[PDB]
């Protein structure tokens, strides 16, 4: 459910909670940057639905929107490049057999990031794909794909490999998100065994700016 | 309240046991320390509580080294899988009895698991190319130490080599390069004080 | 006292393929690896490959890659070998041996008495 | 890849006479991780094989002191003081740092 | 544009803004109770991004989403039966040929209804036509349709005559709502000359609590 | 500042002319006085603004009796349509040179336009019927004094009839009720001293 | 619907005689708005007719004093106190409180 | 002086439509309806209908409904009939007539020439 939102300065942004919780009686909110601590933001009472700011926090900023029956949405007005980072959706829970109140249950995280946004042109991710060395299957007889994707300005991106059905998930290393220029370039690789190349392989990739709001599917030969 | 990690980059072979550090400062008489592992998929996932009155607690292949009047807790993971390279955080949590209490984190360590210490293996070489882009790849190599060098006479942009782990066990390099004359590349691995071309094996 | 012990022997028909098994007792299983080397008679020895019993980690030789597979049965403390496309030539001693860390030093520390394998 | 190759392949020694056997590689034994390693193996006829020299230098325990090893780069060599009437049989030195594994050619020990 | 909205006790409600102006300046938000004049709630200042409640207002209570570039939506908290009535989003306009400050620009205005919305049921429109007398075209040389709606909770019901194609808008009267134990009722009548009843005539209700979240549309017979 | 009218219904004939009075207490030097017009459907159209330093300003079909001292505003409304049947509001308007000033409502008042004083007319009278239900439609009769009468007896319930103005320029009746007995009903209309039944046109 | 009737349809009198036309309708004239409509017409032959008596009593500027009209529910009453020569033609009584505004049969004017 | 005026006569063929004007001055043409009237020869008059030009409302006579249909033109000052499906009992003497807000008193305050309309 990991998710990336990029917003101009003095925009607002929304930020939704993963949690599927159910008698909820305090949401918490935790902004984590790089190289710094996590550390809370606010916390929301729904029981009289206020939402309570940390000393040192400007009033005016945050907001705990509550759209529908346990599910949470937060508001950030006046984004400045300080906003960026991730934020979790959190909460306590309550009550056990037996009575540890052994954690404190985390949501899955969204990345937020925070852009001038006015001189930026269409970033979705461009896939330029390779095809299997036949001088690799000649030998060591197996086939490495590589599915090469650059011009992402949104580094959070999702790719994993599925063959031709989602059922069939491969394992495919991937290396390290590479800056060029204002812009990122990712690519990844399979090897496939003798009993697999009679099949096509797709990269599904998922990230926030990519065509037609849906992740990308890209077909690869047989 | 306020919790240091100490230790900025951890790295440990498969099947050992690593061990991170906590220091903490704070005022309450009972307390709780968490630990708490975020994967690169940012997923902040409960990994064990130690209760301040109670011993040492043991949770699947955590544990907690704690001592009262220590006031530093120690995380021990034992048969290092390859799939805990993660960071970790430490945090320290008022009385859980309210509902309002946070937790404060710490800076939190990394965590990587190299493979086991193996015997060498000599690298396969191989060339993919799709337009003026240029792939080497390079397979089953366990010295991390490697050089990978592409020879030709337009390079326009490079980058650095992405070095990763295989489920077989050993490295597998990839890098990546633009070239005009894609078809006049060629690959030099300097391996183990061995060399390796690409046309080697064609 | 460590002990592994093997099969005495084995006769099957050739193009069937054959499992041989290596029991372990007296030591940590899960600490060693163990190493499966064949013999040719009137020749020495050579290497088949190394199985991790604690993460499964399996390595071959080149030429036997594919015709040997290596498995381990930690529940009851065995490893077993599975031989494919058996003919003429793949009769041999075959010997299962316990290695170390390779970090504080590597050596066969035991032998079994092998499984001399007749096509 | 990694061969090995034992010079004499074959030694018919009386007793009490010290003997050397040396095993040459084609590429250095130096591991990167600070140790080199290569097997003295001893094979007596009819029964399994028994390690007598491990890691060039060191001996396994159990076995008696007139066994001894040294050598570096590429050229090792196995030395006897005193040679038994138990320490006929066959020889291999055996390479771990290159995976193959390669073991020796064999050297045989006899008696004159 | 006109909608309605109803929300339970406690919950929270959204009322959009349906002003399509660009570059404004201020943004004020007018209630229209029933029985009582209209009055300001709060202006949203989107120089500063802030918004400045009418002195008398408990600060926590509303709210002005920008969720995108000139697009505003108030959030209410903490409803209870008072804050019924009907939301206007207004503004100001600036300059002019002749300055005149001629007038304040008003929004279309949604309605709102708070109820208690545990025990309600399904409450969407149920259509029980009505067929043309004989006898009344039998000399009348006309035919008068009826359809009429029963059993529906909101009020605000738009029943307009489309016959079978939108572009043929037919002049309908329509009888005031009438209020049966707690739900309400409507009926509209068409009357067509001779040559009209050649075709299929709709009358295409809208409302909030209708089924499928679209308007329903009733064939008739020719 | 408070602003009331007075009115709370008036109603007009078509093509004649209506007034609204606007009563208010102000405070400030120089003010402005709105009109708006809500439909049925709630739009709030802006109607006319009179300057207060200005004289007697006219707009279209509205105009506005305005003097200084006078404390009081009439809007007189010329040659009335058939959808002018609104609520009309009062506004108060702060200084506009600011941006932040807001209008001051009155309760408003509300207008209808009834169709012109006409000759007498027969109504016609029919039956519809579709399941229990039965609705009895009244055409074209001027006099809005009338009397639907269902005849029947199995009465369930019952709804007040409604009384619309037809485009044609006369009044149009339906009432409706629910009948076991659907093909029993009789409609009576008691309309201009005189009496009118469904079965008189069959 | 209403429909009008005149009881003489025809009058031969003769000059300085007063004469009086009544008509009579189906259905009462008071309308609603708190009036009674009946026009009393004169059509002098070969020209267009000309409006003598609105609203039953008053009477149209630039008619002689001798015209008058009286009545009241359904039945009215044209009164001509003095007959003279500009007199003769025909004469309506014609409702409008009911739209279908029915005329009158016609009464003939004539001399003896 | 209030005036109005029509065509002197006409003469058309049976089955044509024909189109008959009233045209009105000397007055505030819109404060007044229009009521058109017809006369067969050797009979009462019979009312035709009435027209408002200020909404343009017109209301006809139940045996003419259909037959007739009346127009405005407000800019002209201009009342016209248009009479369709003509026969040979549609021919009599047509006249145009100005009424009151029949809230004040109502007649008919003045009459044209008439048409002698003929088949
Ligand atoms: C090199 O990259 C290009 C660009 O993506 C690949 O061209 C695509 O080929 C697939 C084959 O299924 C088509 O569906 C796409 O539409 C093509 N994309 C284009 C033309 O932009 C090409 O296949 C790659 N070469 C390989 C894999 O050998
Ligand atoms: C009486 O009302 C019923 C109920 O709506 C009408 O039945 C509908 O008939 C239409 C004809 O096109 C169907 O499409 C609908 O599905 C019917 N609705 C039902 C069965 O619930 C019936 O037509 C009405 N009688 C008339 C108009 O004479
Ligand atoms: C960025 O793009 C510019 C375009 O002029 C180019 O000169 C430069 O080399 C690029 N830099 C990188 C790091 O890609
Ligand atoms: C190491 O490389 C050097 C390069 O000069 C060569 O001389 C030497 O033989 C190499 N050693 C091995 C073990 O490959
Ligand atoms: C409301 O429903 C109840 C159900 O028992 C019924 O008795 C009552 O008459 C209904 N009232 C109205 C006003 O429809
Ligand atoms: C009015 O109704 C009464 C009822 O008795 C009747 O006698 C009278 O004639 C009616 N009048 C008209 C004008 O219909
Ligand atoms: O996509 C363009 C074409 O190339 C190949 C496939 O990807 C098909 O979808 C299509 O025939
Ligand atoms: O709706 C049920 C049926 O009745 C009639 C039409 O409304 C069709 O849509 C269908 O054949």
């Amino acid at each position: 459910g990991t998710k990336s939102v990029t917003r101009p300065t003095r925009s607002s942004a929304e930020i939704t909670c993963d949690l599927t919780v159910i008698n909820a009686f305090y949401i918490h909110w935790y902004l984590h940057q790089e190289g710094k601590a996590p550390q809370r933001l606010l916390y929301y009472d729904v029981s009289n639905s206020k939402d309570v700011l940390e000393s040192g926090l400007s009033p005016g900023k945050y907001y705990t929107h509550t759209p529908r029956r346990w599910s949470w949405i937060l508001i950030l007005r006046n984004l400045i490049e300080n906003d960026s980072g991730v934020y979790y959706c959190a909460t306590w829970d309550r009550g056990n057999p037996k009575t540890h109140y052994y954690k404190k249950l985390f949501g899955s995280g969204t990345t937020l990031v925070v852009t001038d946004k006015q001189l930026d042109a269409d970033v979705s991710p461009k896939p330029t794909i390779f095809l299997p060395s036949i001088a690799e299957t000649k030998l060591q007889k197996a086939g490495t794909y590589l599915c090469l994707l650059e011009k992402f300005f949104p580094d959070v991106i999702k790719i994993h490999w599925q063959e031709k059905k989602s059922n069939t998930i491969l394992g495919s290393q991937e290396g390290n998100t590479m800056k060029t220029n204002d812009t990122y370039m990712k690519f990844s690789w399979l090897t496939v065994p003798e009993k697999s190349l009679d099949k096509e392989h797709r990269c599904i990739v998922r990230h926030e700016n990519n065509k037609n709001g849906v992740d990308q599917e890209i077909i690869f030969p047989p | 309240q306020k919790v240091t990690q100490a230790q900025s980059s951890v790295s440990m072979p498969v099947r050992k046991a690593v061990t991170l550090n906590c220091l903490y400062e704070t005022s309450w008489w009972s307390y709780y320390i968490f630990w708490y592992k975020q994967l690169p998929s940012k997923e902040m996932i409960f990994l064990i509580r130690q209760g301040s009155d109670e011993q040492n607690a043991k949770s699947g292949r955590y544990s907690v080294n704690f001592k009262k009047a220590a006031k530093s807790v120690a995380l021990t993971i034992s048969a290092l899988q390859l799939e805990d390279s993660a960071k970790y955080f430490c945090a320290l949590g008022d009385p859980g009895g309210l509902n309002t209490d946070k937790l404060i984190f710490g800076k939190g360590t990394r965590v990587t698991v190299e493979p086991r210490s193996q015997p060498h293996t000599k690298p396969s070489v191989f060339v993919m190319k799709n337009g003026t882009n240029v792939a080497c790849l390079v397979k089953e190599f366990y010295p991390k130490d490697i050089r990978i060098n592409l020879v030709s006479s337009k390079k326009i942009t490079e980058f650095d080599p992405a070095i990763v782990i295989s489920p077989s066990g050993k490295y597998n390099a990839v890098k990546l390069g633009k070239y005009e004359d894609s078809n006049s590349v060629t690959c030099s691995v300097q391996h183990d004080n061995k060399t390796v071309h690409s046309t080697d094996f064609e | 006292q460590v002990q592994l012990q093997q099969p005495g022997a084995d006769l099957v028909r050739p193009g069937t393929s054959v499992k041989l098994s290596c029991k372990a007792s007296g030591y940590t299983f899960t600490s060693y690896w163990m190493h499966w080397v064949q013999q040719r008679p009137g020749q020495g020895l050579e290497w088949i490959g190394v199985i991790d019993p604690s993460d499964s980690y399996t390595n071959y030789n080149q030429k036997f890659k594919g015709k040997a597979t290596l498995t381990v049965d930690t529940s009851s403390s065995t490893a077993y070998m599975q031989l494919s496309s058996l003919t003429s030539e793949d009769s041999a001693v075959y010997y299962c041996a316990r290695s170390d860390d390779y970090d504080e030093g590597y050596f066969f520390d035991q032998w079994g008495q092998g499984t001399t394998l007749t096509v | 890849d990694v061969v090995m190759t034992q010079t004499p392949l074959t030694l018919s020694v009386t007793v009490g006479q010290p003997a050397s056997i040396s095993c040459k590689s084609s590429q250095s034994l130096l591991h990167s991780n600070g140790k080199t390693y290569l097997n003295w193996l001893l094979q007596r006829p009819g029964q399994s094989p028994k390690l007598l020299i491990y890691l060039v230098s060191k001996v396994e325990s159990g076995v008696p002191d007139r066994f001894s090893g040294s050598g570096s780069g590429t050229d090792f060599t196995l030395k006897i003081s005193r040679v038994e009437a138990e320490d006929l049989g066959l020889y291999y030195c055996l390479q771990v740092t290159h995976f193959p594994l390669t073991f020796g050619a064999g050297t045989k020990l006899e008696l004159k």
